[PDB]
């Protein structure tokens, strides 16, 4: 029964964010939280509307055509038109299948992409005042409540005003 | 005193599967169909105009078949072929019918020019009981039964210029005869011929005499022919028996008219997009519902269902025991 | 006291040649085939049932062509038809000859239904040296020769219904004799005709007297016809001279049947894929044996190679002197 | 004739690498070895096989359809034949090669990418107890026998029992 | 004491947008376009041989209409028709012109060979003011209009066989008077026929007798038909009257020959690409100049232009105020 | 008005680098320097040109084929041909545009790609005398004049010889 326990995103998700796409979970000396970042959860969504208004737009307009049901037997020149919309069929099929397999594949890639540029970001920010656990966790190595996770995840946090009392707790 | 900060990503209860370069079943957070699979059934009379045909063919609508009248000089967008359409006129085949059915449903026009046309020595607006306008004897309201008069049937001779700006279409026809003595009782010859032509085409036609199955009364056969005259050009009518004269022409147009077969009913509603089925929504850049459509229209794809992902992959939450 | 751990992949000897977006040429691990190049030469008969043709083409198995009796009431998926195929009956033409190959190709059967047809005041079974059926002359087995009898060849009336659930195919010819002392010496009259009509169609053709080249000891020339009568529907033939009758019909089916071209060896062997090569394996996504093909077949392509990588980038490793 | 010294993935690869795709060689107390991992080249592996079973399935069956070779010469219809199966077969010809590009540049990627998670991994085991050379390989700044690498390899390093032998190493 | 080393790339200060599967607006350094979309109007006479058909179409040409006999045993890998295109000859039509002209472009030659056709018990070389060469009356070089003499038109009955290694081409005509004493005066009879055959084919065509719009002083027509002959097989002509007979064959070939309606002028200059715009470069992937090319060509497109990014994305310079 | 002041390529672009597509600015004890780095530029252009070089190579020749415009009514036929033309067509563009989008993205990715490359490459030069200051930029936490600037540059960077003076620095 492990439990308060909290964990990153590797190999991992986390059903109670409702709020956001990406975000923070903390411990700290004032226990425990939660914030989504909007950043991250805005680029990947506004990536992914930019593919769905490339693909749901300009429909094509077409009028007179050919016949495609046929209720005698002809020949030639039936063959040659099942033929042709035969043709046309599949090969619009294969885009289809096609277009549906690069366009997930990609976002995909791009959702996960936007996951660990967060996580690339928030190391940036702490320095030498933080070690990566390696289950997409920072342990913060010096005092950091509320409003200094705050200032992490805002992106004003200052290292300097921690990084000595950090690299006691690192290397001491 | 240390703390501790997690990076994570959302996930839900309600997964999605979908297809990729890779995997045949990922689950993503979200997806959105890519895919049209459904029609009301009904054809949308707004925007298009269209043209319930009730119990015609274009065809026959074309030609003058008397419960066809309500279709003179009609015009479409759509026209919408029914199955319960019937031929009550006399029997009559149309050579390549796909192409004249093709080029006036394109045209999209029923408009109908009447020319004073001059046929002397003989008889005019014969009429059968085969195809009946009101009480009596009748025949297509767009064409003229040509008959001997006295015991002469002479060669016929006569001209229509095109001094318009548009192309006129004329439909004409061929009487075939079932016997010998029908092809001498109306044309006096013993095998008439119909030569229609302009500076640059011809075609002459000669009757076949012969016992054709009985359809509403008749042995005998009409065949229709059509012609069209470019501006500048001119018509020539030539015939010494069976010709089954025009009376005028058809406007041709250019532009986005079609016909489409369908027992779709129409209804009060408004669609870009026609199928046999009914319309459908142009939403979706594909479809599976008809490859016959008309208008702004999704492509069609033999997949019913093509799932596009709008959203991250689906990874549940540990939980150690 | 350190230790040092290092990180790396595999490499082999004997990497392969594969294209990206970006090069013509990376070397990497392992890469699999996509284009089936290759055939036996040889045409499985399994699962497919193949019907080879020998000496006869479809349509001179159609007709009757006395060394081509043995394909009578046939049936096929395929058809094949050989380069060494001949015909040894009556010098014939077929107009959209093709259309007809084609259609009755897919209808995939030869089935043929004797209907009781009366030829009054006309001799029947006219035979022919030029389509010798055992010693003495013949005809086409699906075709009745049709002559004067006495000094008299009467008006040809008659009719068959199609009362049954299916599509029956008609068979029918008209007679080119090649002088005019031939076309009264069978036919009495000066001109034939032959028209042959449903309720919704007619063929009325009038035949040509001509001499035309020596084929098998005749200058003569029969040109061959069909018509195709739906349920509820009913045949008629009118003529008074060169009608080369049907003796009834071939039933027509819907389904997956063709005919191909080759002079690949039928073997015993399973194979879905066909070509005129002979059978290809289905494995690979393509093809580049041949643009034709019948059954489950990978699609035509016009590279002869295309390599899928199936494994990394080969890195060669490095050595200091 | 530099021997014995071994260097990492860094435009680099190991032939003598046969019972996996990705791997590990080292250096220690008790000499120089070589493993493969599992995970990695499974992972692999399995992508390459799904991407393959995608195209190698699912052939299309046809039948009757147009004549595409012609014994007489007849004008306007034949034309029209040659000319939709000569489109047809430069449109599906064109698939058949962009659609083997794309797979061959995203195969090469994902197995480039691979490489670098199980680097990525392994580093994130290590804290602060080793450091980067630079050519795909980890200096251990403490004493790791053959168990000790072991524990690396397959995940269960505790990098504690080995962090202040490695601070002194590192950094005094 | 330290050191500050920053890491960056470039930029532009006139970047330029392209598309990607995500935006339809990026700003990258660079990009090349892959549409051609320019044509400078002309047709370069070089690497294809390009024949200018100046007044006359390829029809016309291979008749021998007068004012195109400059075009006689002429070769091309392109033919070019021009709108100001004029006939002055008899007054013609051809069934199917479309294929005639086709396989004749296609061919890419009007080499001809005469024959020395033996025509007994008729007048040759009939002429018409409707096509005058020189100052009197004459006809189309390619033909030979045969007529009654004395008071007679024999039952003309000739052979020509093809043992030569290639196909042969013969264009032969049908003359439809306008009169019966036109029909007679010419030919005798009341009806002719013309019949020409190979071993494998024939074609029979009865003239008809009307009055067609008045072109060049007629009211006649001739129609023109083709027959091809293979090798080993043989020519044969029968007729009785109307025969427009043929004065040899033309040689046949396959190879790169095509034909092109253009009214673009003809240049001293080099490329591989022709629209009927004019000849464009084949530097690009795609053209939105004409669907309708010849020679190694871009593939035609909709879209005017399409960028195809050549650099990184464009990404301004901070500065703080 | 803040001058003279540099920042890496995080959300920025250099104007002033013209010899170059990726390279260094430095700040150090002579002032301030820029230099590009041919090797990253040319990896770069060379992947641009070699997706140039396959879709402007290889043009496909044609000749006689179907007519396209016609001056007359026809019908079934003529439906038929344009049909046949208007279906090859909008396979084609729909190739084409599929074709830039894909390119275009694969090509930002690819330069965006390039740029990373070279920076984790410095990062691995430099070891312990140096960090990350999120800015697309390194503090080198020892005195590296132009001499050693060029030669972090140049790859053959000693990180030994300025270690213990980096250290001190860095956490005393
Ligand atoms: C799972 O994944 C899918 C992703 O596909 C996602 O579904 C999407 O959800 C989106 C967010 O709600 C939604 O987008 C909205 O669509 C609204 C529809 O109204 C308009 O639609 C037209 C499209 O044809 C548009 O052109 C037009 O603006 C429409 O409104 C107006 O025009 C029409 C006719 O032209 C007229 O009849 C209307 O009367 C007229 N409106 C009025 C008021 O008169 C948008 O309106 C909506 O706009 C929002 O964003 C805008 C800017 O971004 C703001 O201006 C606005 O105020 C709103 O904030 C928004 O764009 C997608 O339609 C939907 N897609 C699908 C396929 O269903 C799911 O949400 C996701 N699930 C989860 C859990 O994430
Ligand atoms: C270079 O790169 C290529 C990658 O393409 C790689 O080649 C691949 O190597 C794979 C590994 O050996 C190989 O996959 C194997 O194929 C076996 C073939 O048998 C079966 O093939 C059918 C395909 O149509 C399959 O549906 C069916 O199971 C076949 O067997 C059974 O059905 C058939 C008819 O349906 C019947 O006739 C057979 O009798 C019947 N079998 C029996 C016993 O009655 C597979 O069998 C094999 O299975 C293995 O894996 C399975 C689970 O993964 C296990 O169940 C099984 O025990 C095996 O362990 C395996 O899938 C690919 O075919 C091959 N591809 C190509 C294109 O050649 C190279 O190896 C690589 N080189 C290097 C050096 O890496
Ligand atoms: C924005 O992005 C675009 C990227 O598309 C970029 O534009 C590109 O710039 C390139 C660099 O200048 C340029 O490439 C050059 O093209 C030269 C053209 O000459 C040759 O072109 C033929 C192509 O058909 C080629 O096959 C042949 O070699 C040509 O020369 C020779 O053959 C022809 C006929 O075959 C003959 O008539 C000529 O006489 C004969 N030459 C001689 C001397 O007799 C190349 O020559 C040039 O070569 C350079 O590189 C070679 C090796 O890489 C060296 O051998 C050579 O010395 C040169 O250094 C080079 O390849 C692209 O053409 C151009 N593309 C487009 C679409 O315009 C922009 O520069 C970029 N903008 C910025 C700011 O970055
Ligand atoms: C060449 O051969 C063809 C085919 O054999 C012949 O065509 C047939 O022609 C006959 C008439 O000439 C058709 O026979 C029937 O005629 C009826 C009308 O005449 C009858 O009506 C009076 C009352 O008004 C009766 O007292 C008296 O018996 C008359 O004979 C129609 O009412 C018939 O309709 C039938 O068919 C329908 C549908 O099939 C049924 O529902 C009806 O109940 C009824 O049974 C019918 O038309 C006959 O139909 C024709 N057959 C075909 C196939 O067309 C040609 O006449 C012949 N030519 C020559 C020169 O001999
Ligand atoms: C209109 O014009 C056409 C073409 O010119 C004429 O058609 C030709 O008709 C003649 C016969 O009428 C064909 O001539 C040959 O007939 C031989 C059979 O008759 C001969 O046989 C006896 C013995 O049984 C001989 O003693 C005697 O000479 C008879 O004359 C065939 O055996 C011939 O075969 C030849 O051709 C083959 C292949 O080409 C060779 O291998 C043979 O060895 C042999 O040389 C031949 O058939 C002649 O072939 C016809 N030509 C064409 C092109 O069809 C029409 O007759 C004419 N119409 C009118 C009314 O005049
Ligand atoms: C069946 O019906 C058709 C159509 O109605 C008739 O065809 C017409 O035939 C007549 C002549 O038979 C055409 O009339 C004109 O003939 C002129 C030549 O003859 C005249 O020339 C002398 C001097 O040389 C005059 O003194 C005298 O009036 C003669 O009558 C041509 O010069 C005419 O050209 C006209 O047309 C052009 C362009 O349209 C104009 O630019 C000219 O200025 C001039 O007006 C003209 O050809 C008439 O054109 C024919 N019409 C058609 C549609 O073809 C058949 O004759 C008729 N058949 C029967 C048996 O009756
Ligand atoms: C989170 O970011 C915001 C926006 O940058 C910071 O905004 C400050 O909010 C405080 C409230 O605690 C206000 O009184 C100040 O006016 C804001 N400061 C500035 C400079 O705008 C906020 O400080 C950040 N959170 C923490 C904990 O620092
Ligand atoms: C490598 O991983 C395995 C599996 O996790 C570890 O398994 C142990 O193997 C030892 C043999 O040395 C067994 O006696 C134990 O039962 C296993 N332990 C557990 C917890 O399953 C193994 O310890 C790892 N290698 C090293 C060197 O630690
Ligand atoms: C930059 O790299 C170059 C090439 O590796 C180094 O080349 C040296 O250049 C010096 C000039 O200062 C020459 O005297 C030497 O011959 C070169 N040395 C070698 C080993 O080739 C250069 O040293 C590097 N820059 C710095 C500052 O070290
Ligand atoms: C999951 O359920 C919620 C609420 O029931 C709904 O809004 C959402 O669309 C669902 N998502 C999927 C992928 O079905
Ligand atoms: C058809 O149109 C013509 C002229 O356009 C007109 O004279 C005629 O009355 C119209 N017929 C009907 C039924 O409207
Ligand atoms: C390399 O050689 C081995 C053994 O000879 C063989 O199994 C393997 O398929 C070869 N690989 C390639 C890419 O040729
Ligand atoms: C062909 O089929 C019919 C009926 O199906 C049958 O009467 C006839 O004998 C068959 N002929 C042969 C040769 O089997
Ligand atoms: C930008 O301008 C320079 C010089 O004016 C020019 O060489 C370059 O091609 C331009 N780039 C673009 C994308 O227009």
């Amino acid at each position: 029964g492990l439990f308060g326990a909290i964990a990153g995103f590797i190999e991992n998700g986390w059903e109670g964010m409702i709020d956001g796409w990406y975000g923070f979970r903390h411990q700290n000396s004032e226990g425990t939280g939660q914030a989504a970042d909007l950043k991250s959860t805005q680029a990947a969504i506004d990536q992914i509307n930019g593919k769905l208004n490339r693909v749901i737009e300009k429909t094509n307009e077409k009028f007179h055509q050919i016949e495609k049901e046929f209720s005698e037997v002809e020949g030639r020149i039936q063959d040659l038109e099942k033929y042709v919309e035969d043709t046309k069929i599949d090969l619009w099929s294969y885009n289809a299948e096609l277009l549906v397999a690069l366009e997930n594949q990609h976002t995909i890639d791009l959702t996960d992409s936007e996951m660990n540029k967060l996580f690339e970001k928030t190391r940036r920010q702490l320095r030498e005042n933080a070690e990566e656990m390696g289950n997409g966790c920072f342990k913060i190595y010096h005092k950091c409540d509320n409003a200094c996770i705050e200032s992490i995840r805002n992106g004003t946090y200052d290292h300097d005003v921690y990084r000595n009392e950090a690299l006691n707790n690192r290397f001491q | 005193s240390t703390a501790t900060l997690c990076l994570g990503h959302h996930a839900v209860p309600n997964g999605t599967l979908v297809k990729t370069i890779t995997d045949d079943q990922i689950e993503v957070t979200n997806a959105t169909e890519l895919v049209q699979s459904s029609s009301t059934g009904k054809i949308c009379n707004n925007p298009h105009r269209i043209l319930d045909g009730i119990d015609c063919t274009l065809i026959d609508a074309l030609l003058g078949d008397p419960h066809c009248d309500v279709f003179q000089n009609e015009t479409w967008d759509l026209f919408v072929e029914r199955s319960k359409a019937f031929s009550n006129c006399y029997p009559y085949d149309v050579p390549d019918y796909a192409s004249l059915r093709s080029l006036v449903a394109s045209s999209g026009t029923l408009e109908f020019i009447t020319e004073g046309f001059t046929w002397t020595g003989v008889t005019q607006n014969g009429g059968s009981n085969a195809c009946k306008r009101g009480p009596g004897s009748g025949f297509f309201s767009r064409l003229n039964w040509l008959t001997k008069s006295g015991s002469t049937y002479p060669v016929l001779n006569v001209t229509m210029p095109n001094n318009d700006n548009f192309d006129k279409l004329y439909i004409w026809g061929i009487h075939h005869p079932s016997t010998n003595q029908e092809q001498t009782s109306l044309y006096v010859q013993a095998s008439g011929r119909v030569t229609v032509s302009t500076r640059r085409s011809q075609q002459t036609i000669i009757p076949n005499i012969g016992s054709r199955p009985w359809v509403r009364g008749l042995s005998s056969r009409i065949s229709i022919y059509w012609t069209i005259v470019k501006p500048g050009d001119v018509l020539v009518i030539n015939s010494n028996g069976n010709l089954i004269a025009p009376r005028g022409y058809f406007k041709m147009r250019t532009g986005k008219s079609s016909i489409m077969r369908s027992d779709a009913p129409i209804d009060t509603c408004i669609s870009e997009c026609i199928t046999p089925n009914g319309s459908i929504p142009n939403d979706k850049p594909f479809q599976n519902v008809n490859k016959i459509t008309y208008g702004a229209c999704p492509k069609y794809v033999k997949q019913n269902t093509l799932k596009l992902a709008t959203g991250m992959r689906n990874v549940p939450e540990k939980q150690t025991q």
